[PDB]
RNA sequence: AGCGGAGAGGUA
């Protein structure tokens, strides 16, 4: 029946048409199928995805980038792609990525000066999230240190 | 506030700045991937489609992140070991993970191909560069069996 | 309304003479196919120059053949002298011949000079013989044309080459002036059969298709 | 998680024997795929016998393992991490190649997080939920048998562990097959 | 293909071979035009009588 | 800067060296003020100063008198962050 | 003290 | 291999350990190759898979 | 509309109460853009009770998922319609039909690698034509708390900013109905005692068109309220 | 230009202190006022320090032997 | 070469027409087919609306009482309006209508170089026995495609997009001539499609001038 | 500078 339709139109039985580019000007061999399609835009639009984050708001409990793009938050570097940077030799990589850009604010301090002045280095310090964990088992009944 | 000459100032900035891309289900080894940016006039990331191959990501709203190495020995790790032309070679296996995937085998394997019957059938020809002559000519077939001269 | 970003070529970046390759910018968008293109028609297609067209044996009447002393073949020969690079004077056409014996590569040196017919390459091989006895002969005539014909739509035929070019390859990709968006920048690649430079191989091509707009120019 | 390429020889001779697995019809993963790129634990005894093809710590990379392939090795001693001497690590050459990098891995390229990535990642692409008849023609050999002739001339077998084997006509192994207690071999 | 330009000529002309086979694969899918057609899929004829 | 780590129980000794005070009271805050109480869970005069470098109180609002406590409320001037490790 | 790093605590692992 | 990586003793000789006691081994193989370095005897490792 | 329906999409769009359905057959006495009155059929006339039928459509106002439900009417002046039939053609909705996207010309070849995994080239005509072109509407709050160092102000008295954030203001300190703003201008004045002006989200555009002010009962009502 | 680091590593053949060499050079380059031993391409410090990674100038070794003998001009200076 | 001209303009219709040109070497049919194509889509000269001032309107996405179809709807039908200037390269156009019924082109105020080429077009529909619109509508030259958002002040003058091109479809068909006693000479058939503001002779001839000028970047005239 | 927990839907 879609074949008689067709019939009805003057487009042909096989229905596929054959078509010249834009750019060569001549003839796509073995022609080709064009046609309606009845086609939908989904509210997935990319300026409400495309976000980023040079340095912004850190969190109050740890010192931390936010989460999300309502607050003008960072990206979570998740676990498995550090497990992932375990994989390369990358060790410097890693470091930077959670003792100076996300963790210890001394060493992102220490870090904003030397990129506005040109000198590209860090300075660990130490994760104040850890130091909160320290203090969080410290504030159960358990004596937990650092030696030497 | 935007001016013309911030624009050139990333342009020296971004010669030779390679970024970490990253794909959220960053399940082997090969989810992070250094890159060097050239700058697009929209909003989206353009990837390279090998590297989908490996990223497990196809274009169907997959949506991936970037990090930027800051210190120097970072962008060495970076260039050295995670840019994407060292990574070829699964650790699973010694197979090539920037394997063609699907466009491109098609236009081969509709390249490389031979009916017995079309234009310029059994001529010969001083090499390729009289084949794509015929070719961009229209004056023999894409797929018809020739004898040629090859080095 | 009218004022458009017209380019002019940046630089020609060369391999050896034979060879170049031409980047041109900031084309306009859209600009970069249509010149890519335009240029690429008229260059592999239509351009006046000279190559080989009829060729008779001694002692050969016909193309699955052999000779005795000759390590090639005469199928194999005709391409030899596909890739001869020959410029001649304003006659259309005129035969030349190579007459010669002996062991060795019988190579382009080795054919008659006849004044004006100049070749860029004595160095090119045409054939190999091998035997003291052996002794080559065979009559070659060139002709003028207008582009590229094959033997099957034209003594031995030979798909007459006629262009000096020999692969054109246009790669259009982006380039950006200071708050423009996009344009074409347009690269050129580009081989000849040495009769000319790539250079004014562009050239001529310019000309051609200046000229096939001259009824439509209106002054500017 | 812990396990860091940091020594360069373990300086042993002990290993794992690999043979290409023959699940009990063709062979289904052959020699020059478990074998390549491993580090011998002795030298190959060539078929020659008393022939040493490659020797004692030598890196069977595609040329090696070609030749090999050529005078029908039948099975290779190799140095396995498993066995590898190594004090809180993993020597190199135990280990072999990098399998990204055409070479001997580096010292400290952590195989551990490399192998437990490139082992789970394809559990995405995974599933969740009479006789013996041979098929080409060959020498039989036997492994471990304890046999009797009947009264007709077939052979049976009073050992469960008996293995049958057909062997090619070079000398390596190409069928591999269970024959229970007391079962009516035909040869 | 791959594989062996890696094990044979080493790294930099296998990755800017790779880059030429995939610009050239979409110059030649691109111009060779590989539709699909409801015309394509060919059912048998004798598909009726085996049922 | 440091090497292992270790762990063990905690004495009551080790206790009352990593505190700075008994905390006494459940009311935490004012909520009417948005000062914390004096001994609470917020407390400034154990754990320390609620803004930078003043007390509570408002005595010592320069740098100048940086590490002295003081006496109307008793809280010793510090950063601010010295509220987060007591 | 995987790539990189390993460098490190061969320096210093090597000094104590 | 990390499967592996713990045993227990079925004889201790002259070193420390209790002898249904667990540990792994590669300290156990560091405690008798040093206690090789006298002429004592170390232990009788076993090795368990976890 | 689409091309190729599947008979349910009047049913739907009748359901749906996105759409305007006359409950009473008659003839248009009077279209508008706000508004459409039907005068009534006699037979379907109440006795008593008069009456002609009188709608009120829905302009442009906020959705759930901040997406522009609007209704435009499909008929013209004087035109009978029937009881039980759609009269303002909502979001979405084609002359009562189902219209969820628009039908295009396609064709299936690989084009230059630019259709990869499973993206899609899209023509330039597409986005000459606005046919896909959409509209959003962002609700934006900003309040007035009671707090510390007194309450924080409306007025347009402003500390250290450029005077193009002061142009774009009333006399009162709140931004006129439709003044396209980019990102970062100021929406409305907020001062606190010691500045945190309502500043547009970042790097978005668009145009004011609805300003709404709750006060609560017994505060001072200024001039634009 | 920059497409491998393949024979940088065929003269250092580690590929992890080619990022220790590497990092100490251009870090020699950036801080210290030190001119690049290879002419550039405008290029950043880092193409520039595996550049010349590549035509084996540079090693381990010769930077031992710069910060050594750099090092007795900061004692020859001392005096 | 043999060197092609304008043989005929035939304007089969008061949209689009159909020009001819003759002769053609073997290969230059699809050489200028493609290329004169592509100019004619790519950069011709147009006449599009800027921007729309309606009196009683703030913000574009309001009622006007008295008209059945939005402001909005408004804006795209005058975006698809095409008018011809000649002396300026700009204009203001004033429209004022009020009574029941459609409003056309027509009762916009023609100038001595405005000229609505197809009058015939509706904008909106009024629907009040005393009401009315009054808008201007500025209009501009331009080339090709320039979004509204763009671009480079008060809250009444509105803002469209522009669509500055006056090409509708451009076809050709090359095929062989009667010339006289010689073969493989080409006869090229374009068939453009045209809104109606450029004539063809115009059109062809400013489109082959531009691509002269880009041959021209770097061979001189002659 | 002022952003913690639930609960719901979706994205690959
Ligand atoms: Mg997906
Ligand atoms: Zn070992
Ligand atoms: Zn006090």
């Amino acid at each position: 029946e879609i074949k008689e339709l067709l019939k009805l139109g003057d487009l042909p039985t096989s229905g596929q048409i054959r078509l010249y580019d834009g750019r060569t000007g001549e003839q796509f061999e073995r022609p080709v199928t064009v046609g309606y399609m009845y086609m939908l835009k989904l509210n997935h639009l990319v300026d409400d995805k495309m976000h980023a984050r040079s340095t912004g708001s850190y969190s109050l409990v740890t010192q931390q980038p936010l989460g999300g793009k309502a607050q003008f938050g960072g990206q979570r570097f998740g676990e498995m792609e550090v497990w992932a940077l375990e994989a390369y030799g990358a060790a410097y990589t890693l470091q930077e990525m959670l003792t100076v850009k996300s963790d210890d604010v001394n060493g992102r301090t220490k870090m904003y000066k030397n990129i506005v002045d040109g000198n590209h280095q860090m300075e660990p310090g130490m994760p104040e999230s850890f130091n909160v964990l320290l203090k969080e088992i410290r504030s159960l009944g358990i004596n937990i240190e650092l030696e030497d | 506030r935007e001016e013309a000459v911030v624009w050139d100032i990333l342009d020296e900035v971004i010669r030779e700045h390679p970024v970490l891309l990253n794909r959220a289900p960053t399940l082997h080894r090969l989810g992070i991937q250094a890159f060097e940016p050239v700058l697009i006039e929209g909003k989206a990331i353009q990837l390279h489609p090998l590297v989908c191959a490996a990223y497990n990501a196809d274009f169907d709203g997959d949506q991936m992140a970037v990090h930027v190495p800051l210190t120097l020995e970072a962008q060495l790790e970076a260039r050295a070991l995670m840019m994407s032309t060292n990574n070829i070679l699964s650790p699973a296996n010694g197979e090539p993970i920037i394997v063609p995937s699907q466009d491109v085998v098609l236009g081969l394997y509709y390249m490389t191909r031979d009916c017995v019957n079309a234009k310029g059938e059994g001529m010969v020809l001083t090499g390729p560069k009289e084949a794509e002559r015929l070719y961009r000519s229209g004056l023999a077939s894409l797929h018809a069996r020739v004898k040629v001269r090859i080095t | 309304v009218t004022e458009f970003l017209k380019p002019r070529l940046v630089d020609i970046e060369q391999v050896s003479s034979t060879h170049a390759k031409v980047t041109l910018e900031p084309l306009e968008r859209g600009f970069g196919h249509t010149l890519g293109n335009a240029l690429r028609r008229i260059l592999l297609s239509s351009m006046p120059g000279c190559a080989v067209t009829e060729v008779e044996i001694d002692g050969v009447l016909h193309e699955y053949s052999t000779k005795e002393g000759v390590q090639e073949d005469i199928l194999e020969i005709l391409l030899n002298l596909k890739g001869l690079a020959v410029r001649v004077q304003g006659k259309d056409e005129v035969i030349l011949t190579l007459n010669k014996s002996g062991i060795g590569p019988v190579t382009a040196a080795d054919i008659t000079h006849d004044g004006d017919v100049e070749i860029v390459k004595p160095q090119h091989v045409i054939c190999h013989l091998t035997d003291e006895n052996a002794s080559i002969s065979m009559r070659i005539k060139v002709q003028r044309g207008r582009g590229y014909v094959p033997a099957s739509t034209r003594r031995l035929l030979v798909d007459a080459c006629y262009s000096p070019v020999e692969r054109i390859a246009y790669n259009v990709e982006a380039a950006r002036v200071e708050q423009r968006t996009d344009l074409d920048k347009l690269v050129i690649e580009m081989e000849t059969n040495g009769t000319i430079d790539p250079e004014e191989a562009i050239r001529r091509a310019a000309t051609i298709l200046a000229e096939q707009l001259e009824a439509f120019v209106d002054l500017e | 998680q812990d396990l860091v390429v940091t020594e360069d020889d373990c300086g042993t001779h002990e290993g794992i024997m690999m043979t290409p697995v023959i699940e009990g019809g063709d062979v289904k993963e052959p020699l020059r795929d478990r074998v390549l790129g491993r580090v011998t634990a002795e030298d190959v005894l060539k078929p020659g016998t008393a022939d040493i093809l490659v020797p004692r710590n030598t890196l069977l990379h595609e040329q090696w393992c070609d030749l090999l392939e050529e005078n029908s090795v039948d099975a290779v001693k190799v140095r396995s991490v498993v066995s590898c001497d190594t004090d809180f690590g993993v020597c190199a050459h135990c280990y072999g190649r990098d399998l990204a990098r055409g070479h001997i891995i580096n010292k400290g390229e952590a195989i551990g997080v490399i192998a437990a990535q490139s082992i789970g990642e394809p559990g995405t692409q995974l599933t969740m939920r009479s006789s013996i008849q041979v098929k080409n023609k060959g020498s039989i050999k036997l492994s471990n048998v304890k046999s009797v002739v009947n009264s007709s001339g077939k052979l049976v077998i009073t050992s469960r562990n008996t293995e049958l084997k057909l062997i090619d006509e070079f000398g390596r192994t190409k069928e591999s097959y269970k024959v229970p207690y007391g079962a009516v071999l035909a040869k | 293909m791959l594989n062996t330009c890696y094990r044979i000529l080493g790294l930099k002309p296998t990755v800017i071979f790779a880059d030429q086979i995939m610009y050239t694969g979409f110059a030649y899918a691109a111009r060779s035009g590989a539709s699909v057609g409801i015309d394509d899929m060919v059912i048998p004829e004798k598909k009726h009588e085996i049922i | 800067e440091f090497d292992a780590i270790k762990i063990a129980l905690a004495s009551p000794d080790m206790i009352r060296s990593w505190s700075f005070g008994e905390v006494k009271k459940p009311e935490t805050i004012n909520y009417r003020t948005f000062k914390p109480e004096r001994d609470g869970l917020f407390c400034a005069r154990i754990f320390g100063p609620v803004k930078d470098y003043e007390c509570l109180c408002g005595k010592y609002k320069r740098l100048k008198h940086r590490g002295v406590i003081c006496e109307k409320c008793g809280v010793e001037v510090t950063q601010t962050k010295v509220r987060r490790e007591r | 003290p995987a790539g990189t790093g390993y460098a490190y605590h061969q320096d210093r692992m090597r000094r104590r | 291999r990390q499967m592996l990586r713990k045993a227990t003793i079925v004889n201790a000789g002259s070193s420390d350990f209790l002898e249904g006691e667990q540990v792994e081994y590669s300290r156990v193989k560091i405690a008798n190759r040093e206690l090789e370095a006298n002429g004592k005897v170390g232990a009788t490792y076993s090795r368990d898979l976890l | 509309k689409p091309l190729v329906g599947t008979g349910m999409e009047r049913a739907v769009a009748v359901d749906s109460g996105v759409t305007a359905v006359a409950k009473r057959g008659g003839v248009v006495q009077y279209v508008d853009a706000s508004r459409i009155v039907i005068k009534v059929n006699e037979d379907e006339m109440y006795p008593g009770e008069a009456g002609i039928d009188i709608y009120n459509l829905t302009k442009y106002t906020r959705s759930n998922q901040n997406t522009c439900i609007n209704q435009m009417p499909c008929v013209s002046l004087g035109e009978p319609v029937e009881r039980g039939d759609v009269l303002a053609d909502g979001p979405s909705t084609d002359l009562g039909e189902l219209a969820l996207g628009q039908n295009m010309r396609v064709a299936f070849m690989p084009w230059n690698g630019y259709n990869f995994e499973d993206s899609i080239l899209v023509s330039e005509r597409v986005v000459q034509e606005d046919r896909f072109t959409t509209i959003h509407i962002q609700e934006l709050a900003c309040v007035s708390r009671d707090t510390k160092l007194g309450p924080e102000e409306i007025t347009a008295d402003i500390p250290n900013v450029g005077e193009a954030a002061l142009s774009k203001l009333d006399e009162s300190g709140i931004v006129y109905i439709g003044a396209e703003v980019t990102g970062g201008d100021i929406l409305v004045g907020k001062v606190t005692p010691k500045d945190s002006s309502l500043r547009v989200p970042n790097g978005v555009s668009g145009t004011v068109i609805d300003v709404q002010v709750f006060t609560r009962d017994g505060v001072e009502k200024d001039k634009r309220a | 230009a920059r497409v491998t680091v393949q024979d940088a590593v065929e003269k250092i053949g580690n590929r992890f202190d080619l990022v220790l060499v590497a990092a100490r050079r251009a870090r020699q380059m950036q801080v210290g006022g030190k001119d690049p031993l290879v002419p550039e391409e405008n290029d950043k410090t880092t193409v520039i320090a595996l550049r010349e990674i590549e035509e084996g100038l540079i090693n381990n070794q010769i930077l031992d032997v710069r910060e050594r003998q750099e090092q007795q001009e900061q004692e020859a200076a001392e005096l």
